[PDB]
């Protein structure tokens, strides 16, 4: 298969991606561009209700409590709260928002527009001065 | 005595040997356990099972190599534990072969005061006395003193230790 | 108005709040109780003494019953009732007694004989208090089933499973003693009475068949040979199979013809076709034993008709030592024979035949699987193919690793089964006219519209409902004469499989679950209780288990790891896979290359179009040099663009500069995707070390071998949340090459990698298009080799971007390289001998 030189390496890998797309489209989706479901971004997923209150306990699982803070949607707080890193530049550094809302005895999260993105506002409260 | 850990290679010698109902004697080290079993299918589970959960993780298609080959590839993640059920086995053969008063404890300490065998040498003489089970209730104590001095005397013979 | 009860046996205790009016007489049993107790002991390891305070109350609930009567009513009717009534609510939390007993076994420090104990007390217990099970479980699989959701066939095994089959029998008697009671005691007088009235029937049981006296006192059973001789084995096979049958009908509440009904299909391998037809006459407990005598009569004159035909000789102890040397079993009329073709098989029985007599010539009798096959003859026959391919076979303990695939010695396996007469042979035919004079004298027929599901015949694979003449005499013909084709008899389309037959774990089940392993299909073990720690296959808990344990699909890997497409908002298309899930850009990565891709010019490029890429370390030689390398990758590429590091295993120098150089990087937070271990894997600590430590995304691992594959599952099992990129590739990629094919390795270990949910399975080495990958892709590339489609995550591709505009390869290589012609996979092994395709293999420092 290593026959034409100086094909540029985008060239080549589109080539095998853009060869798969069409011969998958074809079998399982009726050469139809409509049925291939949308998400907002593809990526960082581990092979493994509007207005809410979640309450942070001693005992609170860490991956169940930033799941349940998340919601089932992609959009920008399913990537705030599930992705491990974000960038500084050209650097990958630990997600903060993950190590602000990591879960404590006292914490109390109180999630508005959860169904609509533009509009959400998780808001984090915590016992300040009792 | 110098405390040394119990070998991989004498712990699957034990295991086969005592899930066979033979002496540590005839089971050979370089056999295979589709050797041993031979057209027997009904044991050749319940041993990979017992080597599944003595150290865990096994290599692919375990019943036809050498128990050498299974020594050495073992011995790499073996380190002096005692597994899960293998402590089950040694408390299935005091409670109905040792009589009252031999609690383990009780043996160690005894074999670690008169023999002077560290726990890594403790294993291997409860593993030895394993192998060889006498199938009888041993109620005199001093019969039963005996019978760990004699496997004392098998696991030096078997290492190549003096006593 | 309730007074405290303690019951007690050491450091365990449970304590019964029995009311008042009846404290007098429960208070007398705890001191009996206590006095047939044993001494309380350290772990509760001695038998015959209980380990938790279930078993506890279960062996209190066993005494309790001894002492009451069933038909006359005793003063400890009471105290029964509320100690069992209390036992099912403190223990059994809705659920069956076998779902307790199968926890109390991978929890608590229980063996299998005190389980068996429990339930047995519990059942005793049970049937004791005139509370039978007519009340319909609410089983998770029987559920299903009713809606829809879960298609059960039953199979019934036969012979050559285990050589200590009566013990099964034996374990049914003392554990569902109430159940099978009267089933076990009316087919021993069924049997006795067929003895007394065929001819020369008492001739062939020389030391009877009282089998009721056998059960009660094992001392008086005979040995294991007369045992296995098929007049005795092949009707107690039937009624074992029938017995777990029986037991799975009562402890669900079913009727028998309910239980047949909620069944799609049932078939048999063997003499189990007798079973799995009789139960599919079956209907109400009244009319189950005019299903049982016929079943019990066909297997009772197949089994002596079938021994006057070829009673088994004495064998001369020349072969009986020949065969214990070299390590075959004891000589049997059916010879077992592992990973071998049919035709290789076939190939060598033609041999064998070729030299024999008709009345002395083998048989392929049982094909249970594409490469696992019975031969079937005289046991010095089947000796003499024994000799022969013992001869064909490598030694077991060879190191073939470094020989060519194509030049290797195939290693197999042989061994003698354990049974007593050659089923499925031309030496059994004179019987079949006389079993069918003897079915015709005893009344003994199976009609078409008695049938009331499908089942399925072991030659052909059809429906017995659609025959047209007797079908007593094709269950004859299949058992006696014709071979089993077992993967075309079980072509049927089912969720579930219930294993009835003799041998549990070494049992016709197993087989099958190997047979079907990725179509989506759960076997269920239905004659054993026992714990899978692979949890691959079921056992009889999952029958009867009402939680959504007892519902356990297997995975299809079809569906499971089905490639999908997915777009993102911006519109741009992706493959969806296992892989591109996690990294987000397609599921194709160029691999680390000595010295195409220690440029940082290509790394960035390759980067920069949306592709993953290793910097490969080969071509470093100081921290400095790469340090150097990555920070020219880092300023090329855009801002959130990542790369990854291929480090070489087998070059320590490398390895101890190379890890604390991207631990270092990595917490300065330097674009470091994943790292690629190349040329070995590595150890379990220092896997575990490079997981932890390196804050890395993933890890790639390249295997070469079956051995270096078990070693990453075994690192992906130690992590099990930690993504591990297993990058398979054959001997026939560029580069430093192993001997091993693409294909073989894969077929093996597809299964054991996609029981680990973590790894990720990239498809490496002769690829460089879209139409040679997608086979891989789709998982259809699996079906030529008659396996269910194996779907990969993703893919690499070496050798296919060597002659790219951005790798740095020299104009008058780019041209070398594209005039290679290449050859095709089954070519490659070429390049060990002459240039193949314009390529050739050589040796390294
Ligand atoms: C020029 C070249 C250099 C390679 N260098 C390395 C290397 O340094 N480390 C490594 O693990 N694999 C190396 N490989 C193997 C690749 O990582 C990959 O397994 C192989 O290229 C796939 O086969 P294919 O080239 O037929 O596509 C190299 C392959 C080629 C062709």
């Amino acid at each position: 298969f290593t026959k034409v030189i100086d094909e540029p390496i985008k060239s080549i890998m589109d080539g095998i991606h853009d060869g798969h797309i069409k011969k998958l489209l074809h079998q399982y989706y009726g050469d139809d561009e409509s049925k291939i479901p949308a998400v907002e971004y593809f990526g960082g997923e581990s092979p493994v209700e509007d207005s809410a209150v979640f309450k942070a306990t001693s005992s609170t699982d860490e991956e169940s409590w930033f799941k349940a803070l998340a919601g089932s949607e992609i959009n920008w707080r399913h990537a705030s709260f599930l992705c491990s890193f974000i960038t500084q530049d050209k650097m990958f550094v630990s997600n903060p928002i993950r190590k602000v809302f990591k879960p404590s005895q006292g914490m109390v999260v109180e999630i508005s527009n959860g169904n609509t993105s533009s509009k959400t506002v998780v808001t984090l409260s915590e016992p300040v001065q009792g | 005595i110098a405390d040394e850990p119990v070998k991989a290679s004498l712990l699957l010698h034990v295991l086969v040997a005592h899930k066979l109902k033979k002496s540590l004697d005839s089971i050979p080290m370089s056999k295979t356990i589709k050797d041993l079993v031979g057209g027997k299918s009904t044991v050749q589970n319940e041993i990979l099972g017992d080597l599944g959960k003595e150290f865990g993780t096994t290599p692919e298609k375990p019943e036809e190599t050498p128990l050498e080959e299974l020594a050495e590839t073992f011995q790499d993640t073996f380190s002096g534990a005692l597994g899960k059920q293998s402590s089950s086995l040694l408390s299935r053969l005091i409670s109905s072969k040792m009589p009252g008063g031999f609690t383990i404890t009780v043996a160690r300490k005894y074999l670690q005061t008169r023999w002077g065998l560290p726990s890594g040498r403790q294993d291997g003489v409860l593993l030895v006395a394993l192998s060889n089970e006498p199938a009888a209730r041993l109620g005199s104590e001093a019969d039963a003193k005996a019978f760990l001095d004699s496997m004392a005397q098998k696991y030096a013979s078997i290492v190549g230790v003096d006593l | 108005s309730t007074r405290p009860l303690t019951l007690s046996h050491g450091s365990l205790e449970h304590v019964l709040l029995v009311p008042t009016a009846s404290f007098f007489i429960a208070s007398q049993l705890q001191e009996q109780f206590n006095k047939i107790l044993p001494e309380p002991t350290e772990g509760f390891a001695a038998d015959d003494e209980p380990t938790t305070p279930a078993e506890l109350v279960g062996k209190f609930l066993g005494y309790v019953s001894s002492l009451v009567e069933p038909s006359k009513v005793g003063q400890f009717d009471q105290v029964l009732n509320l100690c069992l009534t209390e036992f099912e609510n403190c223990y059994l939390e809705g659920n069956d007694i076998h779902a307790l007993a199968a926890k109390l076994l991978q929890e608590n420090d229980t063996t299998l004989v005190k389980t068996k104990e429990l339930i047995k007390n519990y059942i005793t217990a049970r049937i004791m208090a005139k509370r039978p099970f007519d009340k319909k479980s609410n089983s998770a699989l029987f559920r299903a089933v009713g809606e829809g959701n879960a298609q059960l066939v039953a199979i019934f095994g036969g012979q050559g499973n285990t050589d200590d089959y009566f013990e099964e029998l034996r374990d049914l008697y003392q554990t569902y003693h109430v159940l099978v009671g009267d089933l076990i005691k009316f087919s021993a007088e069924t049997l006795s009475e067929l003895i007394r009235t065929t001819l020369d029937a008492e001739k062939v049981f020389t030391q009877g068949l009282n089998i009721l006296e056998w059960l009660e006192n094992p001392s008086n059973t005979p040995d294991k040979d007369y045992l296995l001789s098929i007049p005795i084995s092949c009707p107690l096979i039937g009624v074992i199979q029938l017995a777990h049958y029986v037991v799975t009908a009562k402890l669900l509440g079913f009727t028998p013809g309910e239980l047949r009904s909620y069944l799609k299909g049932a078939t048999g391998h063997s003499q189990g076709l007798v079973t799995a037809v009789a139960i599919a006459e079956t209907d109400s407990w009244e009319s189950f034993f005019v299903s049982v005598r016929k079943a019990i009569t066909v297997l009772f004159f197949i089994g002596v008709r079938c021994y006057e035909a070829y009673p088994n000789t004495s064998l001369p102890p020349s072969i009986l030592e020949d065969s214990l040397e070299n390590n075959e079993g004891v000589p049997s009329p059916m010879l077992s024979i592992s990973n071998l073709t049919q035709e290789q098989v076939q190939d060598y029985v033609n041999k064998t035949n070729s030299h024999l007599p008709a009345g002395k010539q083998v048989e392929i009798s049982l094909v249970n699987g594409a490469k696992n096959l019975v031969v079937s003859g005289p046991p010095q026959s089947l000796y003499g193919l024994n000799l022969t391919l013992r001869k064909a076979k490598a030694p077991s303990g060879l190191d073939q690793s470094r020989i060519p695939f194509s030049e290797r010695k195939l290693k197999f396996s042989n061994r003698f089964l354990p049974v007593a007469s050659p089923f499925h042979s031309h030496l059994l035919v004179p019987a079949s006219d006389l079993i069918n004079k003897d079915l015709v004298k005893n009344n003994v027929s199976f009609n078409a519209k008695d049938i009331q599901i499908p089942v399925y015949d072991t030659f052909d694979g059809s429906d017995l409902r659609v025959l047209s003449g007797s079908i007593s005499e094709r269950i004859v013909d299949c058992i006696i004469r014709l071979p089993v084709k077992w993967e075309t008899t079980t072509q049927f389309k089912a969720t579930h499989i219930l294993d009835f037959g003799p041998g549990g774990a070494s049992g016709l089940g197993v087989l099958t679950h190997r047979n079907k392993d990725g179509t989506g299909v759960r076997v269920i073990v239905a004659g054993t209780l026992d714990i899978n720690p692979d949890d691959d296959y079921g056992f009889k808990q999952e029958i009867f288990d009402v939680t959504s344990n007892g519902l356990k699909k297997n995975p299809n890997w079809l569906e499971e790891y089905h490639p999908k497409l997915i777009k993102n908002k911006s519109g741009k298309i992706f493959v969806e896979t296992k892989f591109s899930k996690l990294i987000g850009r397609p599921p194709l990565l160029v691999p680390g290359m000595t010295p195409c891709t220690v440029s940082p010019d290509f790394v960035a490029a390759t980067t920069n179009a949306g592709y993953t890429i290793e910097l490969a370390g080969g071509g470093y030689f100081s921290a400095a040099g790469m340090t150097a390398a990555i920070d020219s990758v880092v300023s090329q590429i855009e801002k959130g663009s990542t790369f990854g590091i291929n480090l070489i295993y087998v070059n320590p120098f490398m390895l101890q500069w190379g890890i604390p150089l991207i631990k270092e990087l990595r917490s300065k937070g330097y674009p470091i995707q994943f790292l690629t271990i190349g040329a070995g894997v590595p150890s379990l600590e220092v896997a575990s070390e490079y997981i932890e430590t390196l804050g890395l995304k993933y890890l790639g691992l390249k295997p070469g071998s079956i051995d270096a594959i078990s070693q990453v599952i075994n690192i992906a099992k130690a992590h099990p949340n930690f993504p591990i990129a297993l990058q398979w590739t054959g001997g026939r990629g560029g580069g430093h090459h192993s001997f091993e094919d693409a294909h073989t390795p894969m077929l093996q270990m597809y299964s054991k990698i996609r029981r680990h949910p973590n790894i990720m399975l990239i498809f490496g080495s002769g690829f460089g298009s879209a139409d040679d990958t997608y086979p891989y892709l789709t998982g259809e590339w699996s079906t030529k080799f008659d396996y269910p489609p194996m779907p990969f995550d993703g893919f690499l591709f070496g050798s296919r971007v060597m002659i790219a505009k951005e790798v740095k390869t020299s104009p008058d290589a780019k041209k070398c390289i594209a005039a290679c012609t290449g050859v095709p996979d089954d070519k490659w092994e070429q390049t060990y001998k002459k240039p193949t395709g314009g390529i050739v293999t050589v040796r390294s420092e």
